[PDB]
RNA sequence: UUUUUUUUUU
RNA sequence: GAGUGAUUUGUCUGGUUUAUUCCGAUAACGAGCGAGACUCUAGCCUCUAAAUAGUUGGCGAAUCUUCGGGUUCGUUAACUUCUUAGAGGGAUAAGCGGUGUUUAGCCGCACGAGAUUGAGCGAUAACAGGUCUGUGAUGCCCUUAGAUGUCCGGGGCUGCACGCGUGCUACACUGGUGGAGUCAGCGGGUCCUAUGCCGAAAGGUAUCGGUAAACCGUUGAAAUUCUUCCAUGUCCGGGAUAGGGUAUUGUAAUUAUUGCCCUUAAACGAGGAAUGCCUAGUAAGUGUGAGUCAUCAGCUCACGUUGAUUACGUCCCUGCCCUUUGUA
């Protein structure tokens, strides 16, 4: 059970998935005192300044080839 | 300048909402208090215009399905308006608070995707949109060959939400998206 | 005689807004802003009495002939012609401060009150039953 | 399972409906309907006869809907 | 009474008053059917190459 | 009296050509003339198959053709009309007069 | 505006009354279901089990008279003149040999 | 889109050439003086002529 | 200073006291077939008003005072929607008898006039005075 | 992951 | 230029563009077609004009009035805001920030009515694609009066165990039924038909006006809005099938032309495997006009009214374009 973590995405890497349909971005930590910055998927439009809420933020996606 | 109130009844300057990441999302006061929930404008030619809309406009027209009740946004918005009196009447808070909740709580916050499925992350917007999807339809299914009508039915899938009681139809469903998706971690 | 006119469009809908000196009037084809159909659409016309305040109204009588178009379009002229009347005599017997405050208000709350919405309808083509759809292919 | 639903009031629903109905926060037809198995025009008609009576007070009267409330 | 092809003779009965005399001479005849070709039907409709 | 010369063309550029001239005419002669009043013009559209038979894509075309008819009022008794007439003239453009 | 079962039962007698002799409480002869009838020519409205009666008669003398329509009737086929290629079918499809 | 065609290019380029004075930075004095300078047979080509010759000019001012 | 017109009230209140006024005068000779037909074949079943023809005469006097207008143009007005069965609803008229008679029932109250060129029925000189009556009746 | 065929002459 | 030659290069490494669109590099130089430009169309706004378009008044008249006003016709001046249709302007990547090879350009901002409105046209080279049943376009073949010419009378092209395609109507309370109340546009007419009278309707009858911004026609459309009853019941959902009567078109209605009235009231309870169309005034719903038309629209071609959810991506499926590569 990983705490409800609330990230401000920094950045928009760019768009991933089969169709295209996911959106990898990279995600800062809101309260973290080390900002913790990884990347994630994201399903659905997203943009610079959205905060995603992680139900687990140990997972980090793999970098775009 | 005079508040607006949404029918002439509703505040909207007591509205809040406790996501952080769905405050920019869900346009209820300052710019989008609106008298009405029907105003005649292009949310689409961009983006993310339809984040500007305001959210009883949205729900307006997300009930607007069906083509049986396709282009009927006067019905719908009567519709809301006897629904809003309905919850306030049943609960006692404002009606717009209370869809503002629903509409927090039922947002799925994980999903999946075909990259056998991959567990992601959901967009504030896409759980917005998911939100009013999954209440209205509630709502539509709750009330076909049942003698409760639209507005009644849409009045229950709101107050069910808004308390997270897993008697409404979207949060039933938003549970299911999360509960797959955590399997495909 | 103090008197302007302006008019608002939507649709096909164009109303004609005559604004003249006088006691607080508003009449729409001669009937009140009150029994204006549809009734779920009448704060959309008492829009721009609120927000502006109907001490600035009650100066004034303003007679809207409407035409064309469909009940809804009508309601978006004719409000679209209050907004722009009231301003335009503001800016020919007011002074130019009220008539930018009346701008700023009318601005702020709804832009469609002041300019009109350029869509219209597209044509049809051949080959399907509206603008975009086309007829169903059947491939065997 | 089809709805036995009565057309008019039976004595002892009639008495529930002025014991337990003025009570109720939402009232409505369909709501009526459900809890006395009363056919929802009867439903209506009936919280006509309580509206006259000043038993409730009317908040929505649509074509398409009607709502009252205790009173 | 001509129905296109031959001549149907037929007695006029009091009871055939007011109707038309072709109502009394059919111009087809009933269809029985007949065993369905090769045409109908999806499945049957391919012919092997050799 | 009320001359009413109408004049009807399928070409624009015609069709004011000549309404200028005529109008320049009647000012010369100082006449009571009337603006040139344009009616609303007429488009007659035929949309046909542009198949000779029935196979193909069903492609149609759109043929359309325009008429402008133009309106001028004339207070004129003497035979200054006969004048203004006669001379502007040119293809494509068919004037009638009318004693209204 | 009233239910049936709070109607007594000289009511239904006067309505029957009334459908039986529809002519004689003003009901013009063109609110009927059987006018100038082809065999007795009374102009009346039929009811109950007179209607199939009627419904019987009538297709047993076209049968009889070898009307077409009659003979289409007892073919079981369509006697409106509509096409029957492609509607109408409640049987079993038929395969190919 | 909004790239310019050879037509455009080709028609600045020459007009800058041929009367670089009357060419300043001004959209709304470079379309007046193609108005009179040249014989342009559509509004939106002599206007996309003109736009091009004022970013044409913005260059020139910068370096060769 | 409001409310001296039918324009100035709500239309259905307009027709409800000028049915209610027609009724009480006792003048009007209902047709005697009035419990007995469809008011246009777009219709299934006859009126569940009884005194459907009272309300009609009503109607036809309120649109009266708002244009001139004869039988055939109050077909199309009282016109709708006819429902084909299995093919697509198309505009049918309403029926003629009912509208003629209404006319001619206002006429011999003295409420309608003949239009002064000879092309319908206006609002008589009467009619205009007791609808307005009726309108400042309603007043509030 | 699976994915075999396409008569003769022209 | 390169190869004996078929053939290449020009017609590109790269960046960019909806684009062989441009920048640029370059054994090629200079050109053409296509693209673009262009024509029509939609905006938004200023000069010309309007007894076939209208307003603001002035003047008569007649209603109400809370007495201060409202509504209403019938009409002689001032003016074109509204209407019409000519001539023009207006937007262009032009201004600001970022980025990019000092480019081509791209993103965002501002200004703005608008920062890609929709169509038309549309190359080289092809297909044994369709059309001899459009043609006084047509070769060859056949036939030419016991005709495959032409006309006349009947019938058929609709015939029904069945399979498939395009569709219309529905399965219901976001509804149906009776009222009440109201808003179009494209366009048509010698045939449209106003308006009186009769008729329950269908329709009948006397005819006005119009060959038209003048009359039909202020085109009183539907969906939609407000009310009344109905309430989860195949029922007031649905209106297939069938009986009787009945108008209208036409020489003629049987194999029911179509419409009207009463009656009968079927399947259908949201539709399996599959599969289509679609990105904003769009989809969908909704009606209207025109073509066909003596009569007959569930079809097509257009027009408006009400009006969204989703995305602003990708090459995973289906394909397309360019380069390299392998090929029996």
């Amino acid at each position: 059970m990983d705490k409800l973590t609330l990230a401000r995405v920094t950045k928009v890497i760019g768009r991933t998935g089969s169709q295209g349909q996911c959106t990898q971005v990279r995600v800062e930590f809101i309260n973290d005192q080390n900002n913790r910055s990884i990347i994630r998927n994201v399903k659905g439009p997203v943009r610079e300044g959205d905060i995603l809420t992680l139900l687990e933020s140990e997972r980090e996606a793999r970098r775009l080839r | 300048a005079p508040e607006v109130a949404l029918f002439g009844k509703w505040s909207l300057q007591s509205v809040n909402v406790s996501d952080i990441s769905l405050v920019d999302y869900i346009p209820v006061k300052e710019k989008s208090a609106k008298y009405l929930p029907h105003s005649a404008g292009r949310f689409q030619v961009r983006r993310f215009r339809k984040a500007a809309c305001p959210i009883v406009e949205r729900l307006a027209n997300s009930l607007m399905m069906h083509g049986r009740n396709n282009g009927k946004k006067l019905m719908t918005v009567r519709i809301v308006k006897h629904a809003f009196e309905i919850i306030y009447l049943l609960t006692g808070e404002n009606p717009v608070q209370v869809l503002v909740n629903a509409v927090i709580n039922s947002g799925p916050r994980e999903d999946s995707t075909r990259i056998r499925r991959q567990a992601v992350d959901v967009a504030p917007l896409r759980r917005v949109n998911q939100a009013i999807w999954l209440l209205c339809t509630g709502a539509r299914e709750a009330a076909f060959r049942n003698v409760k009508t639209i507005a009644e039915c849409l009045a229950d899938e709101l107050i069910n939400a808004a308390k997270g009681s897993s008697n409404s139809y979207a949060i039933k469903k938003k549970d299911e998206l999360e509960r797959v998706a955590k399997s495909n971690r | 005689v103090q008197s302007v006119q302006t008019f608002g469009r939507k649709k096909t809908a164009t109303a004609v807004a005559h604004c003249k000196k006088g006691q607080g009037l508003i009449k729409v084809n001669g009937r009140p802003l009150e029994f204006l159909e549809p009734q779920i659409l009448r704060i959309k016309l008492q829009e721009p009495l609120l927000l502006v305040g109907k001490e600035r109204f009650q100066d004034v009588d303003i007679r809207i002939r409407v035409s064309g178009g469909g009940h809804v379009a009508q309601i978006y002229a004719v409000r679209q012609a209050l907004a722009k009347a009231l301003v335009a005599y503001y800016h020919k017997y007011v002074d130019e401060q009220s008539k930018r405050e009346l701008k700023n208000i009318f601005a702020a709350y709804d832009k469609s009150l002041l300019v009109a919405d350029p869509r219209r309808r597209e044509s049809k083509k051949f080959g399907g039953p509206g603008a975009r759809a086309r007829y169903q292919k059947s491939y065997r | 399972d089809k709805l036995n639903n009565m057309v008019l009031f039976d004595q002892a629903t009639y008495d529930k409906l002025y014991k337990e109905v003025i009570t109720y926060k939402l009232i409505t037809p369909s709501v009526v309907s459900e809890r006395l198995k009363v056919r929802a025009s009867l439903a209506k008609a009936g919280l006509k006869e309580l509206q006259a009576k000043g038993l409730v007070k009317c908040v929505v009267h649509h074509h398409g809907q009607v709502v009252y409330t205790r009173a | 009474i001509y129905n296109g092809k031959v001549f149907n003779q037929t007695e006029i009965k009091p009871e055939m008053i007011g109707f038309y005399l072709g109502e009394f001479a059919i111009s087809y005849k009933p269809v029985k059917h007949g065993r369905p070709g090769i045409g109908a039907t999806h499945s049957s409709r391919f012919i092997p190459l050799k | 009296h009320r001359i009413r010369l109408t004049l009807t063309s399928q070409n624009v550029k015609p069709l004011e050509k000549v309404c200028a001239q005529l109008i320049d005419g009647a000012k010369n002669e100082h006449l009571i003339v009337k603006g040139p009043i344009r009616m609303p013009t007429k488009v007659l559209r035929i949309t046909t198959r542009k198949t000779p038979c029935g196979e193909g894509s069903k492609t149609w075309d759109r043929f359309q053709m325009r008429i402008h008819k133009r309106l001028i009022n004339l207070h004129a008794p003497a035979e200054v009309l006969r004048q203004i007439t006669s001379i502007s003239i040119e293809p494509g453009v068919d004037i009638e007069v009318t004693r209204a | 505006n009233k239910r049936a079962g709070e109607l007594t039962e000289e009511d239904f007698d006067k309505i029957v009354t009334i459908m039986q002799n529809p002519s004689q409480y003003k009901i013009p002869n063109w609110f009927l279901n059987r006018q100038k009838d082809i065999k007795d020519g009374k102009t009346g409205q039929l009811l109950s089990t007179a209607v199939d009666n009627k419904l019987r008669e009538d297709l047993e003398r076209m049968k009889k008279i070898r009307l077409h329509r009659g003979l289409r009737h007892y073919w079981g086929l369509r006697v409106r003149g509509q096409h029957t290629k492609t509607t109408g079918r409640k049987g079993r499809t038929v395969g190919v040999s | 889109s909004r790239v310019r065609t050879k037509t455009v290019k080709k028609a600045s380029r020459v007009l800058i050439e041929k009367y670089y004075t009357r060419m300043t930075n001004d959209f709304h004095n470079n379309k007046r003086v193609c108005d009179e300078v040249a014989i342009i047979g559509s509004k939106p080509l002599r206007n996309k002529i003109a736009g091009y010759i004022t970013h044409l000019m913005r260059r020139i001012e910068r370096g060769p | 200073t409001r409310a001296t017109s039918i324009k100035d009230v709500d239309q259905h209140e307009a027709t409800k006291s000028i049915a209610h006024f027609l009724k009480k005068s006792g003048k009007v000779k209902v047709p005697e077939w009035s419990d007995l037909v469809k008011l246009g074949v777009n219709k299934e079943l006859a009126p569940v008003d009884p005194d459907w023809f009272y309300t009609r005469a009503a109607s036809l006097a309120r649109h009266l005072y708002f244009r001139p207008a004869g039988i055939g143009a109050f077909k199309k007005v009282y016109g709708g929607n006819k429902r084909r069965g299995v093919a697509p609803n198309h505009f049918q008229t309403s029926a003629g008898n009912c509208l003629r008679k209404a006319v001619q029932q206002l006429e011999k109250i003295k409420w309608v006039e003949k239009h002064p060129d000879g092309k319908g029925r206006i609002l008589s000189k009467q009619g205009r005075k007791d609808l307005d009556r009726i309108a400042t009746s309603l007043r509030s």
